[PDB]
RNA sequence: CUCGGAGCAGAACCCAACCUCCGAGCAGUACAUGCUAAGACUUCACCAGUCAAAGCGAACUACUAUACUCAAUUGAUCCAAU
């Protein structure tokens, strides 16, 4: 997907870039995702005490 | 293997069993020239012995 | 049946019921299961060793402060906040 | 080969001829604020929200609650501005704020918040917990009648029920003390349902409590349509939701079909669905108040199963999917010796025919 | 990607004045 | 002679959205290491400061606001000389901490900037939350 | 292949376990005394340089 | 390789192989990584752990190592307290 | 004559000339650059090389923190020293 790119404030290089941009301008970058297919687990009946 | 040999009459449990009786019953094949020092009794099959 | 078992001591009987309440069924029988081996012998030996460990722990009465588990740490914080919400009756 | 954009591209309205004369952000905070705004807008390209955002229905949620109260904004605004002037005029207030020693009375803030923004904050919080999705199949209402449920613990303490705070089954052993503000001659219906307690059916609930035709706010005088049953969350099953739903009856209603035998200790009889119950009584009934808490298993639940319900206690366990390994190959080149353990069922030596 | 309509969505150096030592 | 009450499904269905979160077994959204802020949380405290007001939000990672406290509310505004100073920020923390406990939220992450974290306003708001019972760090997810 | 500015030295644990690790230090600087994790005792212990392995 | 010895007319074993490789009875060969004792001061911990691994050989290498050793080295052995005893037989291997 | 970056080779990967250009054979900071372990990459083989969740042990009370910065910054087997 294409997402808005906000760098870390500790990132000196990237922060200097955005502060010099004209107002109303937003940087974009391509991001890669992984949509989880399976759940973390399932509750199963283990005993009848 | 020990139980199987006894059930078929190939090893006689009414007398003391040793290396000779196991060899004469074709239960185990010992190769002293290949650095075999005898037989090790292993626990496989303990539940049904 | 834990309560009926006379070979265990009475104080030990009463302390095992509290510590291992999760292993006692409706009828009061303490159920122990081991499925870590292929051989019934070793599985039984493990079950018997657990019984011997239960009696040893109850009789020892250890007062040493054990290290808190991670799951327990969160429940401690959650219990604190639940007690913090407790109110008192305006007119008791 | 090129393809024209399907819509307006980012950074398009920026005039690049007057770049030097255009205003810059100059601050990280001003860019972030604009960045957060752009991320929320709909886009014609693929976005994270498309794949991970919950798929809300386009049609708005049907409101089934009481009508909003009518307030005179002009008079309300006048009184509010006057109060601020009086507070700001006090010299002792200014010094306390300047010296950072001032504080607000939390007790008064909650009383005012409960009258003003309380209902909407409770609705927002009820929607987050999934009550409207489960209880009314997505239909939402504003709990405009504050409901105060408290479980008496001991003789001098109370355990208040708010909106998701945890209450243990031991504390909820007996019926709670329910009080709400109601006019004379009105009728109300109060119920308690466990959204997650049901053992056999996933979509069904358990009706722990039902009181009908309550005169005014005298809950004790209501008809016990269903007797009270303490929560019994099963061990290892997680944290359940129990919701108190207050209803405002337009006229006296007959709940003979919903009547449960006293005592009711059959889980089949307790099985209950709020949507079906409200749907049949919707014409003469409106949701007014809402409270709920979160309940997990404790040692007292064993008492409920063994004695009250006369059944064996069901225990559950969170089971994770088995670990994945690629298909075993005859020659696992450059793999460590522990490769073979990954595909081994038992850890004990095997001897085959011998 | 070049052929796709979103080509150039990540461009940013035309929005900044060039830096010359 | 089976007991009707003992009819239990082999798999338990718990529709509580917070169930797995409270067991610390739910997935947190890991990744996003090159951007700010992180997504690896279930709940986060987010403070919005404007020219006239101070607002603090507790929102789930999915973007839903759970609880909120703002100086725009009359319940809070009526007791504040100024809604834009350090006292206002400390008061918002105290009000939010109480509302968090009533909603069942005991843990959240706070993601300040370097200048925000060093500010006296945010330090007083954080102290108010911790004194109120809320812990500003979340427990580690259990994977095993 | 260049001027030898650093040297490799063996740091020996002071716990008496005998666990050693190799570190790089400047030739002109003084002998290193470092606090380094000792696996034998399973906690951080003081190490002291004993010998110079080679010139780097 | 000596296919027919002058004294016995029998195939010989290349002893260089015996000194470097372990043969599991299932047919797999185990070796060490080249350079796992070389210039450790300039290698990272992740790399050094990889170098300490006991790894398997591929099909082509295994076939070559089988040709370079006689049948004696492919027999089933029952050494007492053998560390590699468990790895001699494969389990749940389809093809 | 080995290694890395760029063009040729414009967009997954790969691609030659006694083709066109620029570099490397370190340095600096750590002293948990501790241990261990799923799943993967791979310079077209092999050798070598690369990235890593969880876990143990630490660290921690927000220094873009737990596989340091850096592009290459390098040498197999035997043998020798210990
Ligand atoms: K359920
Ligand atoms: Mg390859
Ligand atoms: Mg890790």
């Amino acid at each position: 997907t294409k997402e808005v790119y906000v760098p870390h404030p500790r990132n000196t290089e990237a922060v200097d870039l955005i502060t010099r941009l004209p107002k109303g301008a937003v940087l974009y970058k391509t991001f890669v995702h992984v949509v989880p297919a399976k759940p973390e687990g399932t509750f199963k009946l283990v005993a009848m005490l | 293997r020990l139980q199987y040999l006894i059930d078929l009459g190939r090893v006689d449990p009414s007398q003391p069993i040793d290396l000779t009786q196991l060899v004469n019953g074709r239960g185990v094949t010992i190769q002293p020239l290949k650095r075999d020092y005898g037989v090790q009794l292993v626990e496989e099959g303990a539940d049904t012995f | 049946h834990l309560a009926t078992a006379e070979w265990i001591a009475e104080p030990v009987r009463q302390k095992i019921a509290i510590t291992h309440k999760n292993k006692i069924n409706r009828l009061g029988e303490l159920i122990l299961t081991s499925e870590s081996s292929r051989y019934q012998f070793r599985n039984l030996a493990d079950c018997l060793q657990k019984i011997r460990d239960m009696i040893t722990e109850a009789s020892q009465t250890p007062k040493e402060p054990t290290k808190e588990d991670v799951k327990l740490h969160r429940i401690r914080i959650e219990n604190m906040n639940r007690e913090r919400l407790r109110q008192k009756r305006i007119h008791s | 080969r090129r393809t024209p954009p399907l819509g307006p591209m980012p950074n398009s309205d920026i005039d690049l001829s007057n770049l030097e004369r255009l205003e810059k952000y100059r601050s990280f905070d001003r860019y972030r604020r604009r960045a957060e705004q752009e991320a929320q807008a709909p886009h014609w390209w693929r976005t994270y929200r498309e794949y991970f955002g919950e798929k809300t229905d386009p049609k708005e949620k049907i409101d089934i609650g009481l009508p909003p109260p009518k307030v005179s904004r002009t008079q309300q605004l006048l009184e509010r501005k006057q109060a601020i002037q009086e507070l700001r005029a006090n010299v002792e207030e200014e010094r306390a704020a300047r010296l950072r020693t001032a504080s607000v009375p939390l007790d008064a803030v909650r009383a005012e918040w409960e009258r003003t923004c309380g209902p909407y904050h409770k609705q927002r919080l009820a929607e987050y917990y999934g009550l409207y999705r489960d209880l009314f199949h997505g239909a939402t209402f504003v709990p405009r009648v504050p409901l105060h449920v408290a479980y008496a613990v001991g003789e001098d303490d109370l355990m208040p029920v708010y909106c998701g705070n945890e209450v243990t089954p031991t504390e909820a052993a007996q019926a709670p003390e329910v009080t709400y503000e109601a006019e004379e001659g009105s009728l109300w219906t109060l119920l308690l349902t466990s959204l997650d307690g049901h053992l056999l059916e996933p979509d069904a609930e358990y009706l722990h409590w039902l009181l009908t035709n309550i005169p005014g706010n005298r809950v004790a005088e209501g008809q016990v349509t269903c007797p009270y049953l303490p929560p019994f969350p099963a061990r290892g099953s997680g944290i359940h939701r129990l919701a108190f739903l207050l209803f405002k009856q337009d006229q006296p209603i007959d709940f003979s079909e919903d009547a449960r035998p006293s005592p009711c200790y059959q889980l089949a009889q307790r099985t209950f669905r709020t949507f079906d119950f409200y749907k049949k009584h919707q014409e003469t009934m409106t949701p007014a108040g809402l409270s709920f808490f979160q309940c997990r298993w404790d040692d007292s639940v064993t008492y409920i199963f063994h004695q009250l319900l006369d059944m064996r206690e069901p225990v559950f366990e969170f089971v994770r999917p088995p670990p994945y390994h690629p298909k075993q190959k005859r020659f696992p080149h450059r793999q460590p010796l522990r490769y073979l353990d990954r595909y081994r069922d038992s850890h004990e030596p095997t001897y085959g025919i011998y | 990607y070049k052929t796709k309509p979103t080509h150039g969505i990540g461009k940013y150096k035309h929005l900044i004045k060039a830096e010359e030592p | 002679d089976p007991v009707e009450n003992e009819a239990v499904a082999p798999e338990f269905t718990n529709r509580n959205p917070r169930n797995l979160e409270l067991l610390s077994v739910a997935r947190k959204e890991r990744g996003w290491r090159t951007v700010f802020p992180s997504r690896e949380f279930w709940h986060r405290l987010r403070v919005i400061r404007t020219q006239h007001h101070v607002e603090a939000l507790v929102e789930h990672q999915n973007g839903k606001v759970v609880v909120s406290a703002s100086t725009r509310e009359w319940a809070i505004k009526k007791h504040l000389y100024s809604t834009r100073n350090v006292v206002a920020c400390e008061s918002i923390g105290r009000v939010l901490a109480q509302r968090c406990l009533e909603a069942g939220i005991n843990f959240m992450v706070y993601q300040p900037t370097p200048w925000e974290a060093a500010s006296d306003s945010m330090k007083r708001l954080q102290s108010a939350m911790t004194e109120g019972g809320v812990v500003l760090r979340e427990p580690q997810r259990i994977y095993e | 292949k260049s001027k030898s500015k650093n040297i490799l030295v063996r740091m020996v644990s002071e716990a008496g376990t005998g666990f050693c690790f190799n570190t790089k230090r400047n030739r002109l600087r003084e002998k290193l005394t470092l606090l380094h994790y000792d696996p034998v005792v399973k906690q951080r212990v003081l190490f002291v340089e004993k010998k110079k392995i080679r010139s780097l | 390789l000596t296919y027919f010895s002058a004294r016995k007319g029998k195939r010989k074993t290349v002893k260089a192989v015996i000194d470097r490789f372990l043969r599991l009875h299932c047919g797999l060969w185990v070796r060490r990584k080249a350079g796992y004792k070389k210039k450790l001061w300039k290698k990272t911990p992740a790399r050094k752990k990889r170098l300490r691994e006991f790894v398997f050989c591929n099909k082509t290498q295994s076939k070559l190592l089988d040709k370079m050793t006689t049948s004696f080295w492919k027999r089933r052995n029952w050494y007492v307290d053998d560390p590699y005893q468990k790895y001699h037989d494969r389990t749940n291997l389809k093809v």
